């Protein structure tokens, strides 16, 4: 299933506080009314940040599992949360491919060269992102298919852990005796904070046309009139390389193969015409060559004409 | 209007982010030339709308012998102009620049005109005061003697000889015609700044070369940033060269567009 | 004075703003610091 | 070259309804890629024309406006004024026998801040 | 007839609000370029003299120089541009003035709409408005 | 001001001089004119019914 998000997954971009401001930050959001998966499992791609609600009393979510491959042979992130409090740690683990009295964590069987330690209805949103090698999390928790209204996430985490995520998956507590995902893309808003310093509203600025306008004008309320908000530019298809004919190599070897090399003073000067030259045969022969180009590189010529 | 975006950088995207970083340049430009913009169409409502009304004359076009055919518009052409209208208006895209239009076609210009004239001519200056009050054009004629001090009998009694000594003084207007140097100038000033602007993105400024594109074809980037932003800046300091003298300019054409109004 | 980090030059003054439970400092509009917070003493203190 | 131009947004403001139309300036309406109209300022999409005309609300070019009237939007050519035919003949005369006082303000700025 | 002035103005001031509102926009614009980089390495004087020694440093100090000069030096230009059209202001006021409130004006369209019989002066906040009083006929009948 | 003090008599008040405006002489100067402004100033009033 698919759900139509409202306007979900605004978050405080950074410290820093603020009063009546109607502040423009680009960063990665949630798009308003965006296409939001619905589970009730499998893998899921990663791509960049994602998001992540859920509802519901009782807490049948035991975490998440991140990384690359979610496997042994590689560092990958493993959030958990019992009935004390949430316990990070960063390992190398080996994952059940389902993982999951009253005793638990069945989840992995390998805990090696472990590089970070931690230990410490209703509306549970999280946003998970990874920039610069920090791994943070937002998240709030507020009492009460997604309901409608706004209210921006606050930091709880960061973590300099340096590790690559590329794909991640949930763990549920299952019966013995629902959540969604969203993506983040960059795109500009223009946040208005109150006095106290929250953040109360939001546009987003690639939405529809009178957004842009709201946008441009820094404001929430236009007056009546006729605004230039962008421009319209038509845009090329296809890529099309005409010539008329000819092909050859260019005589290089000879003139750098040569067995004897004229004398300075009597310099000899070799003519190049018709011919493709693959400037790429040079710079190797790395022991002794000197290469110094004035006026270009060897990489971008490469792709020139000269008469 | 002037695209900054297109007149500097020029298609190119990786311009787009080194542009950025020069702040709000390209924002005054746009605020600066669109007070201009807005400006001109008024300058144009204070000259000409000046009457409430749309006046007409009546059919039979006989105002005591005064002939007027020559000011009043053609019922026999497209454009409804007057035969010496006809004669004043046959005597006068880009890199990223447009030319808007008028919010008032010529059209609209020659109703106003025609109300005033129509006006005129039937009631004197009381429409411009309250309702128009008719009053035959002889006698009209006779109170504007009145005025600079000439007794009214000179012309009740000369009637004839002032309106075809005045037929003849207004008939010999074309004449002179078949002057409006002003006009031409505003038209030369224009399109000087456009060729000129124009011209100035053919210049290297010091730099390797004038065009953003070979530059990365032949050289990395490291270098490559130094020598576009060479070239930004020249082409940054057309733009202000350019809306600055707009700006002056455009008060002179203010200040004559008040005096036709008054 | 120097805040951790945050290198300037005024008058430390009480203050009378109200921080969000994680923000070190404020800036005021045109984005220009006029508030900090003591990290030993948590207060919050204006620049002029 | 292939086809360039601004764009601009008609609104009626957001206090009286959320409603817009969009100018393609100088943009052929057959290069754009409802309510389609060409002018001679570019391609106005989102709004009708009309036949009537109205007084000039918010200004378009080449005379035409958009209104917010008939509810929708809408574009027309404006109106200069209404229509007066005065009753001349060679021997009549209007005269007024009343009048009234008007009282009429005129605001002009005659300073600027010192900086 | 006054005490309808009341009510067009509190339901006006465009002329005097506009003019205060397009400085503070121009004086705003001119701090807002304080955070540029103008082709530079950054916009903080506390990093370019902190990672650069000496004969690297002043390379970049010069271009913060250039760019918030050339900021500045526009930012001045402009003022002189509108510093003439609020004199020019002024004199019309001043003449208005004198042909409107100290005597009867003929001039059409000058001193308000109607035939001028006098004028009344106020204070605003960075300008002055007129009260002209005018004469206007009414109930016009044919005759021969 | 040329045409409209010196080559006539206007009534425009302060326009041509202070006082009811009579007659104008222009004088020249290096980068400018000076114009001699003649105005007539009643004085001496009395108290009547
Ligand atoms: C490029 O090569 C093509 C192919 O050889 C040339 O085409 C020939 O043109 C002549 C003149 O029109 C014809 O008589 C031949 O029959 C064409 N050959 C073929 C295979 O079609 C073309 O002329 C060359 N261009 C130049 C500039 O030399
Ligand atoms: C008003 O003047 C025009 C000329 O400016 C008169 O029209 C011309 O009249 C002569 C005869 O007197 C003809 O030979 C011309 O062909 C006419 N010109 C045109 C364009 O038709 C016109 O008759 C005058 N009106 C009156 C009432 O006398
Ligand atoms: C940092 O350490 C200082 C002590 O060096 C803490 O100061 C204490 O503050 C509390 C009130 O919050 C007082 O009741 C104590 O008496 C203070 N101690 C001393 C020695 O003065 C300070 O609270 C610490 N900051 C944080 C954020 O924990
Ligand atoms: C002056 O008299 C004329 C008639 O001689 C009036 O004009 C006519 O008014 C009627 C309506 O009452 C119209 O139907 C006619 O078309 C008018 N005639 C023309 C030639 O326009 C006019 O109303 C009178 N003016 C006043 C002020 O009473
Ligand atoms: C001139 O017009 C005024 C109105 O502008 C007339 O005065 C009005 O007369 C009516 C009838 O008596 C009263 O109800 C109004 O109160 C009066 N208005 C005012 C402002 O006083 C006046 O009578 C007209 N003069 C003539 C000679 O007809
Ligand atoms: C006309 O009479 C008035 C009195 O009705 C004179 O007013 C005097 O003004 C002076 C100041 O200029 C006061 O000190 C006197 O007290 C006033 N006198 C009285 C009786 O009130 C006024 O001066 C007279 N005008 C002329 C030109 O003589
Ligand atoms: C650029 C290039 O391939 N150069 C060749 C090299 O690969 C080869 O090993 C050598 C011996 O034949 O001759 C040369
Ligand atoms: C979301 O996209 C999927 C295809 O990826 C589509 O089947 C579904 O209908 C979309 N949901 C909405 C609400 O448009
Ligand atoms: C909670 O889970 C963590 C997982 O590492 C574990 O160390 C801790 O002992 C658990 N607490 C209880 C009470 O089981
Ligand atoms: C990670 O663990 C493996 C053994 O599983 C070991 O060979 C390797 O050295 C460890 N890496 C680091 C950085 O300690
Ligand atoms: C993450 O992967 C990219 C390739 O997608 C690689 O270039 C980068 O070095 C990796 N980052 C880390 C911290 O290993
Ligand atoms: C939060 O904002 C509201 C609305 O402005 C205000 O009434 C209230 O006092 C604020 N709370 C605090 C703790 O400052
Ligand atoms: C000629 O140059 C090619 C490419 O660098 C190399 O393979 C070859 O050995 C050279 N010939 C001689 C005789 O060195
Ligand atoms: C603007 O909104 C207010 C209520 O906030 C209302 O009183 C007013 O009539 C509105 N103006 C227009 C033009 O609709
Ligand atoms: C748009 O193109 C069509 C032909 O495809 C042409 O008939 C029409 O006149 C063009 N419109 C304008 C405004 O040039
Ligand atoms: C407007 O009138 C013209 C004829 O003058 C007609 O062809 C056209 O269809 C009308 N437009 C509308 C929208 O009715």
């Amino acid at each position: 299933a698919y759900t139509n998000s409202f306007t979900r997954g605004v978050y405080y971009p950074d410290k820093v506080f603020r009063s009546s401001v109607l502040h423009s930050t680009q960063d990665l959001f949630l798009p308003f009314f965006s296409n939001v998966t619905w589970f009730h499992n499998p893998v899921l791609p990663f791509n960049d940040g994602v998001y992540f609600a859920s509802i519901e009393k009782s807490n049948i979510i035991r975490g998440w599992i991140f990384g690359t491959t979610l496997d042994s042979k590689t560092q990958s992130l493993l959030i958990v949360n019992n009935a004390t409090n949430v316990v990070i740690k960063v390992c190398e683990f080996q994952f059940c491919n389902d993982p999951f009295m009253e005793s638990e964590f069945r989840v992995y069987s390998s805990a090696n060269n472990c590089t970070f330690e931690y230990v410490s209805k209703n509306l549970r949103e999280f946003v998970f992102k990874n920039i610069d090698g920090y791994f943070k999390i937002y998240s709030k928790h507020t009492p009460i298919d997604l309901p409608q209204g706004f209210s921006a996430l606050e930091p709880l985490v960061d973590l300099p852990i340096g590790i690559n995520i590329t794909r991640f998956q949930t763990l549920l507590a299952l019966h013995r005796s629902a959540y969604y995902v969203g993506y983040l893309q960059p795109r500009t808003f223009l946040l208005k904070y109150n006095e106290n310093g929250t953040i109360t509203d939001a546009v987003d600025c690639a939405l529809d046309p009178l957004s842009e306008t709201k946008c441009t004008l820094k404001s929430f309320t236009v007056e009546k009139g006729i605004y230039q908000t962008s421009n319209f530019r038509v845009q090329p298809t296809e890529s099309i390389v005409r010539f008329p004919n000819i092909t050859n190599l260019c005589p290089f070897d000879e003139v750098f193969n040569a067995t004897r090399f004229a004398s300075v003073y009597a310099w000899n000067r070799k003519r190049i015409s018709n011919c493709v030259a693959d400037y790429s045969v040079l710079y190797n022969l790395a022991p002794f060559f000197t290469f110094k180009c004035y006026g270009v590189s060897p990489t971008k010529l490469n792709d020139l004409c000269f008469t | 209007s002037v695209d900054c975006t297109m007149y500097i950088c020029g298609d190119s995207t990786e311009c787009s982010n080194l542009l950025l970083q020069y702040g709000s340049f390209c924002t005054q430009l746009k605020r600066a030339l669109t007070g201009i913009a807005v400006e001109q169409d008024k300058n144009t409502q204070e000259v000409f709308a000046q009457v409430k009304q749309i006046y007409k004359t009546p059919p039979i076009k006989y105002f005591g012998g005064f002939n007027f055919s020559q000011i009043l518009p053609d019922p026999s052409k497209p454009s409804k102009r007057s035969p010496i209208e006809d004669l004043l208006f046959n005597k006068v895209k880009f890199k990223g620049l447009t030319v808007l239009p008028p919010l008032l076609t010529d059209e609209m210009i020659a109703q106003y005109t025609s109300a005033l004239l129509a006006g005129t001519i039937t009631s004197g200056w009381t429409f411009g005061a309250g309702p128009a009050l008719q009053i035959p054009f002889p006698m009209q004629m006779a109170y504007r003697f009145n005025g600079i001090g000439v007794t009214q009998n000179v012309l009740y009694e000369n009637q004839k000889l002032i309106a075809n000594q005045f037929n003849s003084a207004i008939g010999k207007i074309q004449d002179s015609l078949s002057a409006l140097g002003k006009l031409q100038d505003v038209v030369n000033h224009n399109a000087q700044a456009l060729n000129t602007l124009v011209k100035q993105l053919s210049s290297k400024f010091g730099a390797i070369s004038s065009v953003l594109n070979d530059i990365f074809s032949r050289l990395d980037p490291p270098e490559a940033e130094v020598q576009i932003d060479r070239l930004i800046t020249g082409r940054l300091q057309s733009l202000q060269t350019y809306v600055t003298q707009q700006l002056i300019r455009a008060a002179e054409i203010r200040a004559s567009a008040n005096l036709a109004a008054t | 004075f120097n805040f951790n980090g945050l290198k300037g030059t005024g008058v430390l003054t009480e203050s009378n703003k109200k921080f969000l439970p994680f923000q070190q400092f404020g800036r005021d509009i045109a984005d220009t610091t006029d508030a900090v917070r003591d990290p030993q003493t948590l207060e919050i203190l204006d620049i002029t | 070259p292939c086809s360039f131009g601004g764009v601009s947004v008609i609104t009626p403001g957001t206090n009286t309804s959320n409603q817009v139309a969009v100018l393609y300036q100088g943009v052929n309406c057959t290069e754009v890629p409802s309510n389609v109209f060409q002018t001679r300022a570019g391609c106005l999409i989102g709004a009708e024309y009309v036949n009537n005309s109205y007084e000039c609300d918010i200004p378009i070019g080449a005379g035409i406006c958009a209104s917010y009237q008939t509810q929708s939007i809408i574009a027309y050519t404006m109106s200069l004024g209404a229509e007066n035919s005065v009753a001349y003949s060679n021997n009549s005369i209007a005269i007024p026998t009343n009048f009234t006082i008007s009282v009429t303000t005129e605001i002009l700025p005659v300073s600027m801040t010192k900086t | 007839a006054i005490g309808k002035i009341q009510d067009s103005l509190s339901s006006a001031l465009g002329k005097l609000q506009d003019v205060v509102n397009h400085n503070a926009q121009a004086l705003n614009t001119l701090v807002k370029q304080l955070s540029s980089k103008f082709g530079a390495i950054s916009s903080v004087l506390n990093d370019i003299f902190s990672r650069l020694d000496p004969p690297e440093a002043e390379v970049q100090i010069d271009r913060l120089i250039t760019g918030r000069l050339q900021s500045l030096q526009t930012y001045v230009t402009q003022q002189l541009i509108r510093a003439a059209e609020i004199r020019a202001s002024a004199n019309l006021a001043a003449t208005k003035m004198s042909e409107c409130v100290l005597g009867q004006s003929k001039r059409v369209d000058f001193c308000g709409k109607g035939y001028h019989l006098m004028s009344f002066p106020q204070s605003a906040p960075h300008g002055v408005v007129f009260l002209h009083v005018t004469y206007v006929p009414a109930q016009e009948k044919n005759f021969t």
